[PDB]
Parts: C-alpha cells; structure tokens; sequence
RNA sequence: AUAAUAGUAAAGAUGAAAUAAUAAUAAUAAUUAUAAGACUAAUAUAUGUGAAAAUAUUAAUUAAAUAUUAACUGACAUUGAGGGAUUAAAACUAGAGUAGCGAAACGGAUUCGAUACCCGUGUAGUUCUAGUAGUAAACUAUGAAUACAAUUAUUUAUAAUAUAUAUAUAAAUAAUAAAUGAAAAUGAAAGUAUUCCACCUGAAGAGUACGUUAGCAAUAAUGAAACUCAAAACAAUAGACG
C-alpha cells in the first residue's frame, strides 16, 4: 500500500526530534539529522522535504525540526558542521578506546545510552600507519589555546613539560589567533557521551 | 483529627535557653493527653532568629526557639489548647493548623514531608 | 446479577482490607506515639536534653 | 552583657530590609544606581505614585486588567518579531 | 513556557525600528580626555598626544563620519507568520 | 456512643486484629495496651469530625431501609438518606442563622426529598406511607 | 559615657519640599543580656543638623524644585565639614522620591559631597508604603 | 589582556565550530538563557522560610509566574504558603 | 436607550425629584387626618 | 493623636496662592514610646468559586462543592404564572464606634460672576451588632433546558503509553468556516431545531396622576387617560470638527 511505501521513504527515514536548533548549552554531539542537496537539487530549491527552501541558502547542507509549520515555514537551520568534525576526529586519527577495563561494544528492554562511541569512529586502536617520511609514532595536529585547547572541532586538555611565557604572556586573552601544534596521546569517552581528548603543546 | 502545632517560644535565661520551650511543650503535652489526645511527634527546631522584633504584651523579642508538635485530638479541644497558647505570655507566635486524615492515617510533620518523609513509618526507618 | 453482586462485594473487601493495612501500619507506628505521662516525659528529655538533631536549615 | 559583645551586630545584618546596600569606595554613583534598580524592581515609586489618591475598586481592577492586556500584547509583538527577524535571518 | 498568541492584527510593524550604530570616535577621544583631567591635575603632559588625535578628528566637523529594513519585513512576512485560520 | 470508631471501623473488629497481630509477633504489655489505647483515641468518633458521624448515620439509614442488601438508589432509601443530611443541615443552621447559602442549600435538599416521595407515592403507595411514618412525616 | 557609632544622613524628599537632617548613633558603654542586646540593635540617636531647603531662601514654590534642593544638600555637606561629624562612619537613608532626592544623590556623588563620600559606609531607603490602611483623598478632577 | 564578556569558554568535553569563535555566538549565548517545579505542594514548606524566600524579592514581595515560571496551582500554593509563613513569626 | 436618549429621562426624573422636594409640607400636610 | 529626645526657622499647600486645631507658647523633618480605629502590598489573572448580589493577610470549626469507576433506582425529568428566599451603593431605626476619608455647612482661592472644578476646617455618612427596605449601566445591556454542526491554537483535568514521552478524551479561553444577521458582529450562540417562562407593539405626556398594597421613613411595586406631533430610533457610510 502507499502507507508501507511511506512508512519506507526517506522522509519516514530521518528520526524526528523537537530539539532546538539553537542550543547554546554544552554540545557533546550531533543534536539532529545533517541533510544535504546535490548542486543541481539546490539550484531549483529542492532538498526532498515538504516546500521549497529559500533561495537565500547557498550550503548544500541542513538540520531541521518540522516539515511545516503554524507560521508557514519549515523550521531549519543551514549547517551541517558536525560531519566536518566527525572528518576531522578521523584524520587525527587517534582511535577511542574505553579507559575503564571493558569489552568493545560493536563485538559480542532497550537502553537508549549511547552504544561506545556514538558512530564518530568505528576505527580499532591496534594499527600503526606508515608514510614516505616512516611509521609515525606521534600524531601531529594544530590546534589552539583558548586560555584547554580547540583541536580540529574538539576541545581537549593540555600538558606541557614547561610553560612557555613568550607566547602566552605576548598576548594573554589573544591565544586563539596563534595556532599552535600538537600531540594527541589518547581519546576517551565517557557516559554522557563527551569525547575527552588529551593533548601535548608541541613546540 | 492530627493537628500540626508551631509555637515560637520566649528564651529569657541566655545559658540555658531551652527551657521555658521544655516546660511549655510538657504542659500543652499534658494538658493534649488528658483530654482524650495523642501527640505524635514532637519536632524541635533552632534557637532561630525572628524577622523582626515582635513584642508581646509589654515585652519584646529578637530571637525565640521554635518547635513543631503534631498530635490528635478533638476540634474542641485543639481551640481550647489554642487559647491557652494565645493567653500564655511565654510563647510570641503560635499557629495550629491541620492535618488533613482523609486519605492516609499516618502522616508526619509539614517538615518531614516537605524533605521526602510522608508517614512517620519512613522516618523511624 | 451474580457478577453485578460480585462487584459490589470485590470492591468492598478490597476497602476492607486497605483499611486494615492502614491500621497495622498505624500499630507499628504507635511505639512512638504518645498517650501516658512518663512517655511524654521521655520524648520531652529525647528532644530537649540530648541538645541534637534540632531542625535548622543551613 | 559577654553575651551581647560576643553577638557583634549578627542581627543587624539579617534584620534589615532588601532596600539597603554597602557601598564601595571607588564608585559610590554605582551603588545609587544598584539601589534605583533595587526599588524599580520592588515597584516601590509606583506603588507610593499609586497611594496618593483614592480610585474605586471597580476603576482599579479595570485599570489593573487593561494594563495586563497591554502586558501580554507586547510579549505577542515580540514573539510575533522574533519569527520575522528569523525569516528574514533565512530567506523567507 | 507560557506562548502568547495575538489577534488578527492591521499592520505588525515596530514604529520605531532601533538601527543600534556604533558610537563616534571623536566623542569617545573627547571622553577619555575628560577622564584623564579629572585626574592629573588640569593639563599636565600625560594626555599629550590624545588632545592632538581629538583636535585631528574635530577639524573639519565638530563630530567626524556622518536605516534597518526591519519594517519592510513584518510588513510583508504578517500575512504569512500569522496563525491566522482559513478564509 | 461510647466505643464507636470514624474510618469505617469497628471496636470489636479492631481488637481482634491487634491480638492477631500480637500472635503473629510472638510466633515470629502495658506498652502494647498504650499504643492499643493510642489507636482508639486516633480513631474514635469524638476526636475525627462531624463528617464521619453523618457518613456513619447515613450508611445505619442505607441498612435499615434497603429493600435487598445491594439496596442504594430505592426511593425510600435515598429519603432516608436525604433525611440525615437534612438533620445535620438544620443543626448547623440553627448554630449559624445568616449562612444563607446553606439555607438555601437545606431548602433545597427538602424539596428534592419531597419530590422523591412524591414519585414513591405514585410507583408504590403503601411502600411510600411506611417511609414517611419511618421518618417522622 | 556617649560614644557616637556612626552618623546618618536622612533626607525626606517629598513633591513640595526636602528635608536633609544629620544625625548621631549614640551608644552608651554601660541588667538581662535579651535587654542588652535590644539596646545595641537600637541605638539613641541625636540629631545634630537639620535642614530645609527654605532655610537656603527658597521662597513657596521654588522650594519644591531641584536647583533649590542641590543647594541645601551643599550647605548640608558644608555644615558636617564645619562642625566636625566627619570621624565616623556615615549611613544614608531616603523618602518619596521627589526631584530633591535625585538633586541630593548628585550633590553627594559630586564635588560638593566630596569630602563626606569617603565615610559613607551604607546607602538605605526607606520609603513608606501601605498595605490597604488608611484610605487616601479623592483623585482631584483638575 | 581582555574582559570575560567578549571571549567565550569553549568546556571541556564539549564541540565546537569555526562560528562558535565569533561575536555573533557570544551575542546569541547572551540572548538565549527546583524543589517546587519537581512536583510537591509548596504547603509543606511553610515552616521552612529558607526555601520560600527564594520565591520572593529582596524587599519581600511574591514573585510573578511569568517570573518564578510555575505550573498556575503551584504557585498559588507557593504563594499561599508564603501568606502562611509570615502570617507566623517565622519568615 | 444611547446617551443622549438616556439624557432626556434622566432629565425627567430630575425635575420629578424637584417637584417632590417642594411639594413636601403640602404633601404632609394632605397625608395626615385624612 | 499624645508624650519625650535632641535640633533650627520656617512649615504645609498649589497651576500660582492663601485660609486653617501650622510655627519663636519652639513647629515641620528626624528618632523613640503609647493608644485608637479602620484597611489588607506583592502573589492576581476575579484565574477560579458562588444562584445572583458577591468573593483575594493567616488559622480553626460547621456546611456545600469536581472527575472516573462499581452498584442501585427505573423517567422520579424540563420549564415554571402565582408564591418564596437572597439581593451592591445610598437611605432609615436602635446601641456601640469614629483613625482616615467625606455629602452638607463655613472659610480661602479661581473667576466678569463661581451657590463649582482646586485648597482648609470638616458634621451626617463610611465601621461593627441587631433590624427595615428590596432597588442599580443588579450589564454578557444577550431568560432556562435539551439534541445537533466545520477547523486551528492555547492552557486545565482525566485515562492509557514504555516516572516523561507522544497519544486518545472532556472542559474552558482565543482566532475563524458554515449559518444567521439592518449591519456592527455572533461562532458552539445572535447558527440548525424542540420545550417552557418573562416581556414589546410610534413619539411625547409617563413609570407621571389617581387608586391600592407594603414600609419607621425616604420610597417600592401596581399603573392609566386627555392633550400634541409625523415623527421617533438603530447599524453603517463619507465628510467637517476636537
Ligand atoms: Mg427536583
Ligand atoms: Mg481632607
Ligand atoms: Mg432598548
Ligand atoms: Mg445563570
Ligand atoms: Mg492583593
Ligand atoms: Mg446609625
Ligand atoms: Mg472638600
Ligand atoms: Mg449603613
Ligand atoms: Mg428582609
Ligand atoms: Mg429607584
Ligand atoms: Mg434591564
Ligand atoms: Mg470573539
Ligand atoms: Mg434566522
Ligand atoms: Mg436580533
Ligand atoms: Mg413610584
């Protein structure tokens, strides 16, 4: 019946939430469903949902709440940065693994709490990963100091063998402009579903 | 029929405070048991602060100590026990006010409840 | 009618038998509770004279 | 009379009302204006601006109404605002 | 929370619609030179250079450089934004 | 009466069950007839409310004019109901002269059981004389 | 003995006139300690100087506007300056705000009030309201 | 050396994005901001002022559900409690 | 009944009230003895 | 309001001024200390609750009150002439009470005049207890009851859901469809229908006169005619005007 090729097609698909778009609280991960136009899709306004979307959006990529609404607009929200931190968390390359002494979930009523990680990374911590240059030991990143420090879409803690006063102290509350390296030694997850990066200042 | 009390005693003598507040709460105890009531609990609480100098008949007072005392009793009776309260001049506030049985038999002090424990059966425990 | 009857009486046992719970409920409670003179006597010193768990928010 | 002097003033301090405020040394025109919000909040002008004539009680609970009204229309303005605003901010 | 909807309404529009500029540099200079000669004493060296940048930006005009379609848009998105029921 | 109960309990009832309980504790004085005599205080007619005495008046009226045990909405029956209502109304009445609302209240609770005994006149006649010569009318 | 405490400043600011009066907490050094202690939460005062802003020459109706109260708020600060009731601490307190008042709380936070700002421990009003009491005049027609 | 208000704290554990570093974040955080709401009647703390005097402004007066933000019975249980309280000495 | 309509009757009960102000002594006067 | 303290020449009032139980008999402001009445800030939305008048400081007593289930009664219902009871404010009769307010009265202003609007003294009254009386724009200017009809959004309560979700119910409130309507607009009624009661039949004269009944009284109800007009009224329209 149609009611079955409902039940099937994408719109069904994508798992509906009344979350807000605006959540200026703390984000340990993706809050709603990212979803994207191809160019062409987008050049005639068409990104599969109920209406048209306006012409003033240029990104290929969305998040949304209602199909329709009382106010005759689809709630949405033109961003779909957490695949690009998802990307980022990949490239680093520093594989999760569950500090306390546990099992890895993927291997063997309902529990909503999240199954390990979240899905950012289904990468098993056993590999090493060889280049021209040889097999690197330590994982190179840039990051910045905020006072913590901002890591390709992640925040992480940060140690250091001394603490260099040339550039802090140069511009104390200007650190963010200045980016600097570092090595990630390792990801943890815990139960909220936070993903704590441990990071050392490279320099 | 349960009657919560609150009566907020005068503490004249500085060293040992509580007394006049023991002396009352025995007395009204008394006067609960022989007439046909019960009290139940007799909750003390701090040599507490009054919000501001309230005055009795040609007294005043700053700071008082307070206590709860939750007993059965009749209608009658609670009024009479009301009274003597009112009349007595060792006591600046007093205030009986009911508990209501029309559900459970067992209920604990407005204070109890308010931090979790709604029958008397939880605190014992 | 006999099911009609059943249902009358069902629920008034069930009553019943509420109303017993509540009075052994209150029975337990009762050690604690205060009908003679010595017994208040004994509250009175618990409360007053041990000079703890005086109820005061902080 | 030991007693007294050991309790140094700890009733002062409880005792008194929410309109009063110390002030610091650098800037006591700031402590003025905290206190002017303080009374603001509280209604105090308004209510002794009320206090000064009789109105009948009819009169009051009209006015009273009116100005709840006028209350609650402002508050649909502004939610009715927010949606344009975020109309706009999409391109609808 | 407490949602509070309006009736059909003539017109939405804001009769005075806030295009919150950025205050003046001049005016700001002329501030802080304030500032600085309540402390000081009257005109003593230290604010030297901040009364040549004020005379440099009050040369030519006593103030130096001389609106939000926001009505533009409750005007037009009303018919939509409102709740209002079918014809 | 003197050992009578609020709650929908009974003296003799009562007792039993505490001696039942006391035989289940030893199987698993002067203390235990305290607390005994604490529960009756708490539980006796005198101590509870007016509201419990009527309730208890009103179910002894159900019993003695059911014409079968399930008896509850029987013309008859729910006069005699509306009679102890009536009674306890007049009496708060008589305590309270200008409680207007409660006279009207009263008024209207005697015209509703005049015109249950009107219909019961008119269903059964002779059932609807021995209510009235029951009641006092 | 009298040992002054502290001063405080009163000023009741109606529509038609200012009040400024200047005041000291006096404490006596020398019964039930409750007494005590009642006494030390509720010290004499004396008052010490008093002021209208017709004392400044302010004649009928100018009496009840600003300028007018900004000036007996300076004499008032010059008076305390004088007269020596500056080596304690100093507590402000207000009343129904008038124009006066906000005439007052400029003069103090200026040069006028420079001196007595520097011992002016706690500002405090204490306007008062009722609740229901005593019922008010007639709303004038005009 | 900067003020608190113009830089915001990325936490710990939590994402960010490339505008979460801007003015325009901090302005949105700015704009976008208990024992009674968890579902007991406010008539228990009548002998408890502490925990009513947070339901009151600084001068005494009871605050307003479009303030407090209650469920409209519970704050007129809350008020009523409060009416109770200073109608005692206590509070 | 408007305003204005209104202004007329109560115009009318006016100049009644009057007329029974002055007509007082003489309205006692006819009650009493007969 | 009285008294004390210390303190100094104005204070209070108004559009601006004066008169007054204001003040060089030492006030006003301030700080205390007594007394007296009468009112009830926030919460508050009269939300809700009450038959309507009404009704928001606290407590207690007695009375009445919601929903859903179970059982019972078996049309016992609806409306309601006459009748009955309750019925704001003012008013009246007794006996207390009398702070504040405040008809009247007197005085000061304002004004050509000012029997006013403003200010000052301030008596009845407002307050309580016991009554009388039975009217108000007593208004939702909309009598009560039942069956029914298209949507949406808000709350409120009920049930299930696997306590916090999205669902089914009701209830109210706000926008409407249809329909009705002179239109304004009404919107589960001012719609579609059925039942019962009250009331209207041009404007003036008139809710007047006479009569009767009731009241301590003011008054309340009942309620005509002659005489005289072709008027009189409502919704909306466009102006002019403020
Ligand atoms: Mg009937
Ligand atoms: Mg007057
Ligand atoms: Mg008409
Ligand atoms: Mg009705
Ligand atoms: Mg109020
Ligand atoms: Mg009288
Ligand atoms: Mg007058
Ligand atoms: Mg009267
Ligand atoms: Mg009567
Ligand atoms: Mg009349
Ligand atoms: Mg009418
Ligand atoms: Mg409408
Ligand atoms: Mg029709
Ligand atoms: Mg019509
Ligand atoms: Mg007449």
């Amino acid at each position: 019946t149609l009611a079955e090729l409902l039940g099937r097609s994408r719109i069904a698909q994508v798992a509906n939430n009344h979350k807000p778009l605006t959540y200026t609280g703390k984000k340990f991960h993706p809050t709603h469903q990212i979803i994207e136009t191809k160019p062409s899709t987008l050049y005639r306004q068409e990104w599969g949902l109920k209406s048209a979307i306006p012409s003033k959006i240029k990104s290929r990529y969305l998040v949304y709440n209602d199909l329709d609404t009382l106010e005759r607009i689809t709630t949405f929200e033109p961003r779909g940065g957490t695949q690009w931190n998802r990307l980022r968390f990949q490239e680093m390359g520093v594989p999760i693994v569950s500090n306390i002494g546990r099992q890895n979930p993927f291997f063997k009523k309902f529990n909503t709490e999240i199954i390990g990680t979240g899905g950012l990374s289904y990468s098993l911590p056993g590999k090493l990963k060889n280049s021209p240059n040889g097999v690197i030991q330590r994982t190179v990143v840039p990051g910045r100091i905020l006072n913590l420090a901002a890591i390709g879409g992640f925040v992480a803690d940060v140690v250091f063998f001394q603490s260099p006063p040339s550039s802090f102290n140069s511009m104390g509350d200007f650190i963010r402009m200045k980016t600097f390296l570092f090595e990630i030694l390792e990801a943890s997850m815990e139960k909220n579903g936070s993903v704590s990066m441990h990071a050392r200042l490279l320099e | 029929m349960l009657y919560e009390l609150i009566g907020l005693v005068r503490i004249t003598n500085s060293n040992a405070p509580k007394l006049e507040a023991k002396e009352l709460s025995s007395t009204i105890g008394k006067l609960i048991i022989q007439n046909r009531g019960v009290v139940r609990d007799i909750v003390p609480m701090g040599i507490r602060y009054l919000p501001k100098i309230m005055k009795k008949d040609q007294e005043k007072h700053f700071r008082a100590y307070h206590f709860l005392m939750l007993f059965d009793s009749s209608a009658a009776v609670q009024s009479e026990i009301l009274r003597t309260l009112k009349k007595d001049p060792r006591v600046i506030r007093s205030s009986i006010v009911k508990v209501d049985l029309d559900k459970q038999l067992d209920r604990a002090s407005s204070l109890h409840r308010s931090l979790g424990k709604k029958s008397i059966l939880e605190l014992v425990n | 009618k006999l099911k009609r009857n059943y249902n009358r009486s069902l629920l008034n046992f069930q009553a019943h038998k509420k109303k017993l719970n509540e009075l052994l409920n209150l029975y337990h409670v009762a050690n604690e509770f205060i009908v003679t003179e010595s017994q208040l006597l004994k509250k009175i010193d618990k409360v007053f004279n041990d000079e703890t768990e005086e109820f005061t928010d902080a | 009379a030991e007693i007294a002097r050991s309790s140094v003033e700890n009733a002062q301090m409880r005792f008194n009302s929410g309109k009063s405020i110390i002030v610091n040394k650098n800037n006591p025109a700031e402590s003025f204006k905290r206190l002017n919000r303080i009374m603001f909040e509280n209604n105090i002008p308004g209510d002794k601006r009320s206090q000064r004539f009789y109105m009948k009680p009819g009169k009051v609970a009209e006015l009273k109404r009116s100005q709840r009204h006028r209350k609650e229309f402002m508050m649909g303005f502004k939610r009715l605002i927010e949606i344009v605003k975020d109309a706009k901010r999409k391109g609808y | 929370p407490p949602v509070y909807r309006l009736p059909p309404l003539p017109r939405l529009k804001v009769k005075k619609p806030i295009i919150r500029q950025e205050a003046n540099k001049c005016l700001v200079l002329m501030s802080n030179l304030l500032q600085c000669w309540s402390s000081y004493g009257h005109m003593s060296p230290k604010c030297a250079g901040l009364v040549t940048e004020l005379k440099s930006c009050t040369s030519e005009s006593a103030l130096g450089k001389r609106k939000s379609n926001i009505n533009y848009h409750a005007a037009r998105l009303y018919d939509r934004i409102n709740g209002k029921p079918h014809d | 009466e003197p050992l009578v109960l609020s709650k929908g309990y009974n003296i003799e009832e009562v007792d039993k069950f505490l001696a039942a309980i006391e035989s289940a504790k030893r199987e698993r004085i002067e203390k235990l007839e305290d607390r005994r005599e604490a529960i009756l205080r708490i539980l006796s007619m005198r101590n509870s409310e007016n509201k419990n005495a009527i309730k208890m008046a009103v179910e002894l009226a159900r019993k003695e004019f059911e014409r079968f045990p399930g008896d509850t909405g029987s013309s008859e029956v729910q006069a005699a109901c509306m009679t102890v209502r009536i009674q306890n109304m007049a009496n708060h009445i008589k305590e309270h002269r200008k409680d207007f609302a409660n006279t009207r209240n009263l008024r209207i609770l005697v015209q509703q059981r005049q015109a249950i005994l009107r219909y019961l006149k008119r269903d059964n006649p002779e059932k609807y004389y021995w209510t009235i010569q029951k009641l006092g009318l | 003995k009298e040992e002054v405490v502290k001063y405080i400043l009163h000023g009741k600011f109606t529509k038609n006139n200012t009040h400024l009066t200047f005041s000291s907490v006096v404490e006596d050094k020398n019964l039930t300690y409750n007494d005590t202690m009642l006494y030390y939460l509720n010290l004499p005062q004396k008052v010490k100087i008093s002021l209208s802003t017709g004392c400044l020459g302010f004649r009928k109706a100018a009496r009840g506007e600003y300028e007018a109260a900004f000036q007996t708020s300076g004499r008032m600060f010059e008076l305390i300056k004088e007269k020596n009731m500056l080596n304690k601490d100093i507590e402000v307190v207000m009343d129904d705000f008038g124009k006066g008042r906000a005439a007052f709380i400029s003069a103090l936070v200026g040069k006028e009030g420079a001196s007595v700002v520097k011992k002016v421990v706690k500002i405090s009003d204490a306007t008062k309201l009722k609740f229901g009491g005593v019922r008010s005049p007639k709303m004038r027609r005009l | 050396k900067i003020d608190q208000s113009l830089s915001k704290k990325l936490p710990k554990g939590t994402i960010y994005d490339p505008f979460d570093f801007s003015m325009g974040r901090i302005h949105l955080d700015r704009k976008y901001q208990d024992i009674m709401k968890s579902g007991a009647n406010p008539l228990e703390f009548y002998a408890r002022p502490r925990i009513l005097s947070r339901y009151v402004t600084s001068t005494g007066r009871i605050q307003h559900r479009d303030i407090t933000g209650l469920s409209a019975k519970n704050q007129r249980r809350l008020s009523k409690a409060i009416r109770r309280c200073q109608a005692i000495g206590l509070m | 009944d408007s305003v204005m309509r209104k202004r007329k009757k109560k115009m009318k009960k006016h100049k009644l009230r009057k007329r029974r102000k002055r007509e007082k002594a003489e309205r006692r006067k006819l009650s009493q003895g007969r």
